[PDB]
């Protein structure tokens, strides 16, 4: 650590705090994140033991590359490359005139293409969320924060006590199946697009349950026809309201047909029929995608 | 969403080479030999049948612990120890949520202090340089079951059993690619409840003709046609519960049309 100075804090997530810093030998800017090494209680946690061994494998645009990790006595650094901002603030920040479709149809591209990757190598992200999409500016943005990460070499199992988010989460979750799957992933960058089309989160839950009945108000509620398997889903209650599938163009005013096409089938209910990361990036919204940068 | 499988699969396969042992390594172990690693294994058969982990877990355990020592000379006295942090660590990497150091350090007995399971997971990470994503057999056997016409989890329970089996030798599965024991295992199993063999499917996927998977098939069928005398026997009462439909229990088939 010694070639490093410390610049200025710039957030946390998760064990640990995020600096802004420099490398005083190469000039390099760069991102610490200092972890909480209690080396008498827990050791390392679990996350920073999936995030790093995680990244270490994924190499790639779209993933924040991890540049080394100072394992010291009872500090532990690991240093990213570094980016300026997060999606969340981008939009907070730009919400009002809105993010430029270009900007965004370059975006959801760019997460398409990191996504795309993970998933090839056997790698779930499960933590999709604006906070967690970092932007630069030339107009890149990268998968980052790999906490809760998994590999799934064999399948990834639910915790019934899911610390993970609302807002983001597939209603397959949401009805408890003992297993994730890649689309899981994508139902939460879905969700991301829409919010970034529409400048206010796609489905803002206040509780599980909150949450499928937004999503039920919206997608309307699940029938067998749509999603063989509903019916016996352990979360699943033949009680459920039954609200009506809702024209896209409703929630999405703003998206051109090809994009609502896209975004519904990312949003497909069944895991097993939403669209894929690789086959999303052949869909026809990409056509004439390029690389406008943000107004930073 | 067979869009992935096969990209994965490759993935694991050229992985699986990377993060592989030193065969020759027990061998130059001054103090210790394959012996005292069965004993290690078989009781993290067990911790993990205490702490109800997945089997997973054990797989990534060892997988460390062969790694590790397959760069640190390591004492009788300490290699128990090694053991428990590689435990810790698959756990923590594994599991929802792992047990807690102390754990840990009570199932053995209290013989390390809780600080030195800490000072022990930080220098494995330190010598597998955080290299925790390793392929298993487990993870082999997995894909391969998506090939099965049709399922039947007899079959799954014995090839895992089978599998867990070769976690134990040394002796000759170091000898082994996870991908191939893997198959041996599932063609094993197949055989043994069906009498079907090794599908072209999996030939295709795997470019392994059932051929090239007999050497490590001899090997696998005596340790089976043994299990029940082996010097270490975790594995099986594991596999003797009706969560396993006690596959374990049912007999190995004497010969195997080769
Ligand atoms: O909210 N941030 O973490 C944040 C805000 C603005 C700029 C940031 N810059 C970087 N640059 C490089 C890496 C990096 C980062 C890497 C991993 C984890 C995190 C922390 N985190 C990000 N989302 C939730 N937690 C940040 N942030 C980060």
């Amino acid at each position: 650590m010694e070639n490093f100075q410390k610049v200025e804090k710039i957030g946390e997530g998760t064990y640990g705090v995020v600096y802004k810093a420099r490398n005083k030998l190469t000039g390099e800017v760069v991102a610490l994140k200092k972890i909480r090494l209690d080396t008498e209680t827990e050791g390392v946690p679990s996350t920073a033991i999936r995030e790093i061994s995680l990244l270490k494998e994924l190499n790639h645009p779209n993933i924040v590359k991890l540049l080394d990790v100072i394992h010291t006595e009872n500090k532990l650094y690991l240093v990213f490359e570094f980016l300026h901002q997060d999606l969340k603030k981008f939009m907070d920040a730009s919400a009002l005139t809105g993010i430029p479709l270009p900007l965004i149809k370059s975006y959801l591209f760019q997460l398409l293409q990191g996504l795309a990757f993970c998933h090839s190598h056997r790698v779930l992200h499960r933590d999709l969320k604006p906070q967690n999409l970092l932007i630069n500016t030339e107009g890149a943005i990268k998968l980052a924060d790999f906490g809760l990460a998994r590999a799934f070499g064999v399948p990834v199992r639910t915790y019934t006590h899911e610390v993970v988010t609302l807002w983001y989460r597939a209603p397959e979750i949401l009805l408890g199946c003992k297993y994730y799957s890649t689309a899981v992933d994508i139902w939460s960058l879905g969700c991301i697009f829409a919010e970034m089309v529409t400048r206010r989160a796609l489905f803002p839950g206040d509780s599980e349950i909150d949450q499928l009945f937004r999503i039920f108000r919206t997608l309307g509620t699940p029938d067998e026809v749509v999603w063989p398997g509903v019916t016996s889903m352990p979360d699943y209650k033949p009680s459920f309201p039954k609200w009506a599938r809702q024209d896209f163009s409703k929630v999405v005013p703003p998206l051109d047909e090809d994009g609502r096409s896209l975004l519904s089938q990312m949003l497909h209910y069944d895991p097993n029929k939403r669209i894929s990361a690789k086959a999303a990036l052949a869909h026809p919204f990409f056509q004439d995608v390029t690389k406008p940068v943000p107004h930073l | 969403v067979p869009d992935y499988h096969e990209d994965i699969h490759t993935y694991l396969r050229e992985m699986e080479v990377k993060c592989k042992p030193k065969v020759g390594y027990m061998k130059k172990q001054p103090d210790i030999t394959n012996s005292m690693r069965a004993i290690l294994v078989d009781w993290l058969v067990e911790v993990g049948e205490e702490y109800k982990l997945q089997n997973e877990t054990l797989h990534l355990a060892v997988n460390y612990i062969d790694r590790f020592l397959s760069s640190m000379s390591v004492l009788r006295g300490k290699l128990q120890l090694v053991g428990t942090a590689a435990m810790l660590l698959a756990s923590k990497f594994e599991e929802i949520y792992p047990p807690e150091v102390a754990e840990f350090v009570y199932i053995t007995d209290d013989t390390y202090t809780k600080k030195q399971v800490l000072r022990m997971e930080h220098l494995v990470l330190k010598v597998l340089t955080f290299d925790l994503a390793a392929p298993t057999v487990n993870q082999f056997l997995t894909q391969y079951f998506l090939h099965q016409q049709p399922a039947n989890c007899k079959v799954e329970s014995l090839a895992m059993f089978l599998g867990e089996l070769s976690l134990i030798d040394a002796d000759p599965y170091l000898k082994y690619l996870p991908s191939v024991i893997a198959g041996a295992a599932f063609h094993l199993a197949l055989y043994t409840v069906t009498g079907q063999s090794w599908p072209e499917s999996l030939i295709r996927k795997t470019g392994y003709t059932l051929e090239s998977l007999k050497p490590c098939l001899m090997d696998l069928h005596q340790t089976y046609l043994k299990a029940p005398q082996h010097a270490q026997q975790s594995i099986r009462e594991k596999y003797k519960n009706s969560k396993y439909h006690g596959v374990s229990l049912l007999n190995p088939p004497e010969t195997l049309n080769l």
